[PDB]
């Protein structure tokens, strides 16, 4: 077949990346591993390391946003309730 | 917009089906059915409902061919090529009580009455706000509301003017069982029967849920551990770094 | 005997799918009989073999 | 440190290896899956098939 | 060499699934993908088996989508699939994009692949607007008429382009039946751009959280990730089971069960929830022209993501504004869904226009000056002088 | 003899702590709004009050109180 | 009807006709059915009810 350009990937064999001498692999049969083996301890320990260290990124913008939403909210209900229809007419037209 | 243009919103009654292992009340269908024939049939619809779908919910097959034979409609004209009519079948829908929209219009001020088969499914609270909607007529309007001739008060409704006015007094339909039917009862039963007519899949298909959740559950916990059992072998990899000797 | 389970159910690929849809077969019936039974007994009363038996009382 | 020295896998290894028994234990969950799944198929293609049927519209018309 | 090599099909199967080479360390993000494709099979396959039933017509559309709830055996569960999967089809694809937005798989080597992605989400985006049309309730006729009116600002060839598309002066039956039948054509157009996807995800392979070249540690993705993407395929198929079975009409709006009236209008025209911050970029802008023009451009400000990030390294995993100013975008998109599903008042015409304001600087202001800063303070924190 | 029980549940709720107050609110308004009726010129005033918020508030409060019990008492 | 017109006769030459023709028509305010005379919109009439 007619080739193709030059990409950032090859196959099993020629993948593209560096020489590589030095770094040895271990890996043990999973037929002789326990599966589910430190589900519990990661479950209530890595778990946290993983939310305390991403929280702060995903629950100061969703705060902000929940908090501006709220407070829009609660200014249109007050907008279109009978204390605030001058208000309402000053601001509309 | 204002409280009175979006209505007052329904509160959340324990209905018998509300739940994820509830049915309805099939008992509530066959008195909703009854309250619809002698009350809510004069001035509405229900075009989607056929005959056949009645049974095995709230009347048997000799029950229903009553009913069915007690209505007529539109047969095969004769021989002569005449229009005909017909006793009903169990394969015919439920008739509407109007011909058509405009008689609607004339019978009933202007206003069209809505066809009932998918008005829980259609208004948003559902089977509470066919209730609230029902029994919630005040009989005086607050203190300032500009009321329309010939149009109601109902708070649920959005903009407080309805047009149908309030046809559920105590004890006008004498219920086959000896239920006791106060307005809030019959209200019960048509809003079980008006949902049973948006939704005749009700029962089982929260029987398929509960299968199928069972076995979906199940499935992704045991794929959850094959899984972890064929990447053990990955996951617990080491890898160690003997720098190599410089050429 | 974990010698003899495996070799007779586990060895073989075709036994072993034949035990799994031989399994699925029964399973089908006896979890579908299972459901329905919990599912009628739970709405107990509400169903139209209850009515019609109250009617029929 | 020698590429003979094997690291320290003890806290994934299970203390019993029999083969028999580890292989019977995986194959029972992967057979369970294949169970489940058996069941869930077919009850989908049976599912589909039986909505290109017939209709209660033309059954009650029989 | 093996039969899965050396045979014509079984060599396109064995290189896209069975010996793909995928990093080790992709997570469950990279299972979005083949859950749109999984959900993509289910809207085709039950899409077709209620197309044996559906009648197009003005007169039979709603009564025949309410026929196949009501006659066809086991139709509700097509009926419900179908729209709580096209639901769950956005869901997943909203998270497809946003991983492709968090982790950087735009750039350099995958551009042409993010537009591939681009012009799915267009095609997807027409389907569910096509198909949504074709229940033909309150809200279909109404949605179809707000958004092919918009299409009359166009100041030369408007109301013919307009009067094109309805095939007629309304919404009615010739509009109705070309709805039905390009909600039919278009998702084999979406399933040969999904191949296309395929082909230019192939030449390059899948980025990693890290950013980082994967070619060094790379895995199989048979045996691997077809249990990885199992275990997310059945997890996915749980929830649209509770949202089919139990909760079947909470993602739609209640007023689609009222036949299609275009004399009586429902008091909140409003789309299916996922086309929702598009209509709220609409809305923001205050003229025809340039509102369709906006979301026009907010769809296709994605392409002009690969130009504008001025990063060094690939992805915000190891950047703490670019993870900070892309969840605002996340909940500003959030946010402006929340703003085009209500009324045109007072508040929330100045929320949706400071949000609309937002989404659009995100791509063009926020992204090179943060990516600029974070180059900046990445090269004096290590360089000592 | 059987009355109608949310009638009943709807006056137990109206003479209770709360619902004096809510039905305190209401009758001023709408004696604030009869005698704003009483006044000539009413038709030509083009803003009339109405007591509609205040027969929410007392409505909305005797919802949520008659909303649980109500369907234990209708067979 | 408006298929002629251009083929066979004129406007005003089929308009006639349609006129001698009669069709039903939307019903009126009291939903009573109710007779049209024709026009270039309907079809040429067949001889027979059914
Ligand atoms: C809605 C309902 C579903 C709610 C799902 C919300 C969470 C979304 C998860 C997205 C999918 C996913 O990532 O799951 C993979 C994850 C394992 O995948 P992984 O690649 O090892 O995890 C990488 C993560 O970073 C994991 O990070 P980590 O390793 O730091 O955290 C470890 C821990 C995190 O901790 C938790 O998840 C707490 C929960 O996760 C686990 O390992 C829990 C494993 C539990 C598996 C139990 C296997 C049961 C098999 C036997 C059942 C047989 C059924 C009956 C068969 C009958 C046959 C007839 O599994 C779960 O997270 C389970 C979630 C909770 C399921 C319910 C648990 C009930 C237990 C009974
Ligand atoms: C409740 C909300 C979650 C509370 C936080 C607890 C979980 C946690 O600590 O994760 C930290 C983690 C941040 O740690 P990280 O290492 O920086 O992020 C991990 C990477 O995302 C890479 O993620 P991964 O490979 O570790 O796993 C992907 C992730 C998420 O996987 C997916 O994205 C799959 C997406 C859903 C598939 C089904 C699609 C259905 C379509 C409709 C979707 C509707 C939604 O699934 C999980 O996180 C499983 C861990 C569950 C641990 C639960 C332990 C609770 C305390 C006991 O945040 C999450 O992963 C949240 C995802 C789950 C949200 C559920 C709602
Ligand atoms: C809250 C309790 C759970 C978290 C507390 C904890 O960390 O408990 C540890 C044990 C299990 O610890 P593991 O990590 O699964 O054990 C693996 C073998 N080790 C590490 C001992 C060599 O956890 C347990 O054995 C507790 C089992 C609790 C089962 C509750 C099911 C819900
Ligand atoms: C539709 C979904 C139907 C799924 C049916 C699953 C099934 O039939 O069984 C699972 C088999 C098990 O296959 P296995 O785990 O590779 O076992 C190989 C044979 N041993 C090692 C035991 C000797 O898997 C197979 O044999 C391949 C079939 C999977 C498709
Ligand atoms: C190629 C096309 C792909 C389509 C994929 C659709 C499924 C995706 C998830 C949708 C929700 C769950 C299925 C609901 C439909 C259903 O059939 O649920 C009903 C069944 C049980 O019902 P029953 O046997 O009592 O009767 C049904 C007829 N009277 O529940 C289940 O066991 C679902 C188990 C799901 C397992 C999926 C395995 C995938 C095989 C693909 C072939
Ligand atoms: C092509 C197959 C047509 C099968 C058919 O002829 O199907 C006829 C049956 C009809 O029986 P029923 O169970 O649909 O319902 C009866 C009324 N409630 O369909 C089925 O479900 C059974 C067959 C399912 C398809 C099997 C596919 C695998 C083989
Ligand atoms: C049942 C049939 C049994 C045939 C006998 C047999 O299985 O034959 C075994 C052959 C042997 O091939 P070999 O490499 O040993 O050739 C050596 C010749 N000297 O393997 C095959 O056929 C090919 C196996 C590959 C399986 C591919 C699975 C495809 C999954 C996706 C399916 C399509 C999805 C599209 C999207
Ligand atoms: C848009 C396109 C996206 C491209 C990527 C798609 C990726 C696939 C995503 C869908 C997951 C398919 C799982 C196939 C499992 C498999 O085929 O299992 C093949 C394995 C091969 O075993 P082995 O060789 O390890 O044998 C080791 C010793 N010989 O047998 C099994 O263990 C079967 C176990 C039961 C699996 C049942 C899966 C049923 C899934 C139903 C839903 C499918 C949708
Ligand atoms: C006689 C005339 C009746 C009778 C006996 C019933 N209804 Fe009602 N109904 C009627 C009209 C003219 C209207 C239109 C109201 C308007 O739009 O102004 C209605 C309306 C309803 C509605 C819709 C409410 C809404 O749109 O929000 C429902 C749900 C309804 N009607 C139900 C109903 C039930 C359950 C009845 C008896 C058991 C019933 N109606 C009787 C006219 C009349
Ligand atoms: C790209 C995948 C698809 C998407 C996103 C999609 C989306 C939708 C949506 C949102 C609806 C409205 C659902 C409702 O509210 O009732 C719908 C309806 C419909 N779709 Fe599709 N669809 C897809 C594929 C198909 C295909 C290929 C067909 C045709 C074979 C099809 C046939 C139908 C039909 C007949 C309806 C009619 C109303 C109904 O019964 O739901 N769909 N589609
Ligand atoms: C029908 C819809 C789609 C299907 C079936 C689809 C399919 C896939 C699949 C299977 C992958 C590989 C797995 C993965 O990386 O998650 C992938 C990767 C990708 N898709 Fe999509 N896709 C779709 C829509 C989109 C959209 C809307 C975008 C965004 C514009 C997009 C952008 C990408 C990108 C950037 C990647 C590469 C991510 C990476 O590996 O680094 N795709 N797609």
């Amino acid at each position: 077949g007619p080739p193709s350009g030059k990409t950032y990937m090859g196959w099993w064999g020629h993948m593209g990346g560096p020489k590589q001498k030095g770094i040895t692999s271990y890996a043990v049969s999973p037929y002789a591993q326990k599966p589910l083996q430190g589900i519990f301890h990661n479950a209530v320990f890595n778990s946290f390391r993983r939310f305390k260290s991403q929280f702060l990124y995903v629950l100061i913008p969703a705060g902000i946003y929940w908090y501006w939403w709220k407070n829009g909210n609660e200014y249109n209900e007050f907008l279109y309730s009978k204390a605030g229809r001058e208000e309402l007419e000053r601001v509309n037209v | 917009m204002t409280a009175a243009e979006h209505g007052l919103h329904a509160p959340a009654y324990a209905w018998s089906h509300n739940g994820p292992f509830e049915t309805f009340d099939h008992a509530s269908i066959r008195r909703g059915y009854q309250v619809y024939r002698e009350v809510c049939a004069a001035c509405h619809s229900l075009d989607r409902v056929a005959w056949r779908t009645l049974v095995g919910v709230s009347h048997t097959n000799e029950e229903v061919r009553n009913m069915a034979e007690e209505f007529e409609y539109d047969d095969e004209p004769d021989e002569q090529g005449n229009p005909k009519k017909r006793p009903g079948k169990l394969s015919d829908y439920i008739p509407g009580p109007y011909p058509n929209e405009q008689a609607a219009r004339a019978a009933n001020q202007g206003a069209l009455p809505p066809d009932l088969s998918l008005i829980v499914k259609a208004r948003h609270g559902g089977c509470d706000y066919i209730f609230s909607l029902l029994t919630g007529y005040p009989d005086e309007p607050p203190a300032g509301v500009a009321l329309p001739p010939g149009s109601n008060y109902n708070p649920y409704f959005p903009g407080g003017s309805i047009a149908m006015a309030r046809v559920l007094f105590d004890d006008m339909v004498e219920y086959e069982d000896g239920t006791p039917a106060t307005t809030s009862q019959m209200a019960k039963d048509v809003t079980t029967f008006l949902n049973w007519c948006a939704e005749p899949e009700h029962d089982e298909r929260k029987r398929l849920g509960l299968k199928t959740v069972i076995i979906l559950s199940s499935l992704y916990l045991l794929s959850i551990w094959v899984k972890k059992f064929k990447w053990a072998g990955i996951k617990t990899r080491k890898f160690v770094f003997n720098p190599p000797k410089p050429r | 005997s974990f010698s003899s389970l495996y070799k007779t159910f586990f060895k073989r690929n075709a036994v072993f799918v034949g035990t799994i849809f031989a399994g699925a077969f029964v399973f089908q019936t006896v979890f579908d009989t299972a459901i329905t039974s919990w599912y009628e007994n739970h709405n107990k009363g509400k169903l139209w073999k209850d009515v019609k038996a109250r009617i029929a009382a | 440190k020698s590429t003979y020295r094997t690291p320290n896998f003890d806290d994934v290894l299970k203390e019993n290896n029999d083969a028999d028994k580890g292989r019977s234990y995986a194959y029972f969950m992967v057979g369970a899956m294949g169970l489940l799944s058996s069941a869930g198929a077919k009850s989908t293609v049976e599912t589909f098939i039986s909505s290109m049927t017939a209709t209660a519209d033309v059954l009650a018309m029989a | 060499m093996a039969f899965r090599k050396s045979n014509v099909y079984l060599s396109l199967v064995n290189s896209y699934i069975i010996d793909s080479p995928q990093p080790s360390s992709i997570n469950y993000w990279w299972n979005m993908g083949s859950l749109l494709g999984l959900c993509l099979v289910i809207q085709i396959v039950t899409g077709i088996f209620m197309a044996m039933h559906y009648s197009s017509n003005i007169e039979l559309a709603f009564s025949s989508v309410e026929h196949i709830m009501r006659d066809v055996h086991n139709g509700y569960i097509l009926r419900y699939l179908h729209a709580n999967g096209a639901s769950f089809f956005f869901m997943v694809m909203f998270m497809h994009m946003a991983k492709g937005l968090y982790y950087g798989s735009y750039r350099s080597p995958r551009v042409t692949l993010w537009n591939v992605g681009v012009i799915i989400f267009i095609l997807t985006i027409a389907t569910a607007f096509l198909g949504y049309c074709c229940v033909y309730g309150q809200m279909s006729h109404w949605g179809a008429t707000v958004i092919t009116n918009l299409f009359s600002a166009i100041p030369f060839v408007g109301n013919d382009i307009v009067s094109w598309l309805w095939g007629g002066f309304s919404v009615s039956n010739p509009t109705i039946q070309r709805f039905f039948a390009l909600h039919y054509l278009v998702p084999f157009i979406i399933a040969a751009m999904v191949i296309m996807h395929l082909m230019a995800l192939h030449i390059h392979g899948s980025s990693n959280p890290l950013g980082i070249t994967g070619n060094l540690d790379r895995i199989p993705m048979h045996s691997y990730f077809i249990f990885k993407d199992l275990v997310t395929v059945f997890l996915f198929m749980l929830i649209l089971a509770l949202f089919v079975f139990y909760s079947p009409n909470t993602l739609g709006h209640p007023d689609n069960y009222i036949p299609g009236n275009p004399l009586v209008t429902p008091a909140s025209i409003v789309p299916e929830w996922y086309l929702l911050p598009f209509y709220a970029i609409l809305r923001s802008i205050p003229d025809k022209l340039l509102g369709v023009i906006t979301m026009f451009a907010a769809i296709l400000v994605l392409l002009v993501l690969p130009f504008t990030d001025r990063s060094v390294v690939r992805g915000n995993t190891f950047k703490v504004l670019s993870k900070f100013f892309f969840f605002i975008f996340v909940f500003n998109f959030v946010l402006l869904g929340q703003i085009g599903a209500c009324h045109v008042e007072v508040p929330y015409v100045l929320m949706g226009q400071i949000a609309t304001f937002i989404y659009f600087a995100y791509f063009l202001i926020i992204v090179p000056v943060i990516s600029t800063i974070e180059n900046v303070l990445f090269y004096i924190g290590r360089v000592n002088k | 003899e059987v009355t109608d029980q949310l009638e009943d549940l709807r006056e137990h709720f109206k003479n209770t702590e709360e619902g004096k107050a809510l039905v305190h609110h209401y009758e001023e308004c709408a004696e604030r709004v009869k005698i704003q009726q009483q006044q000539p010129g009413y038709a030509d005033l083009e803003h009339k009050e109405d007591c509609v918020e205040e027969f929410f508030h007392l409505q909305h409060y005797l919802d949520t109180a008659t909303a649980p019990r109500l369907f234990d008492k209708l067979k």
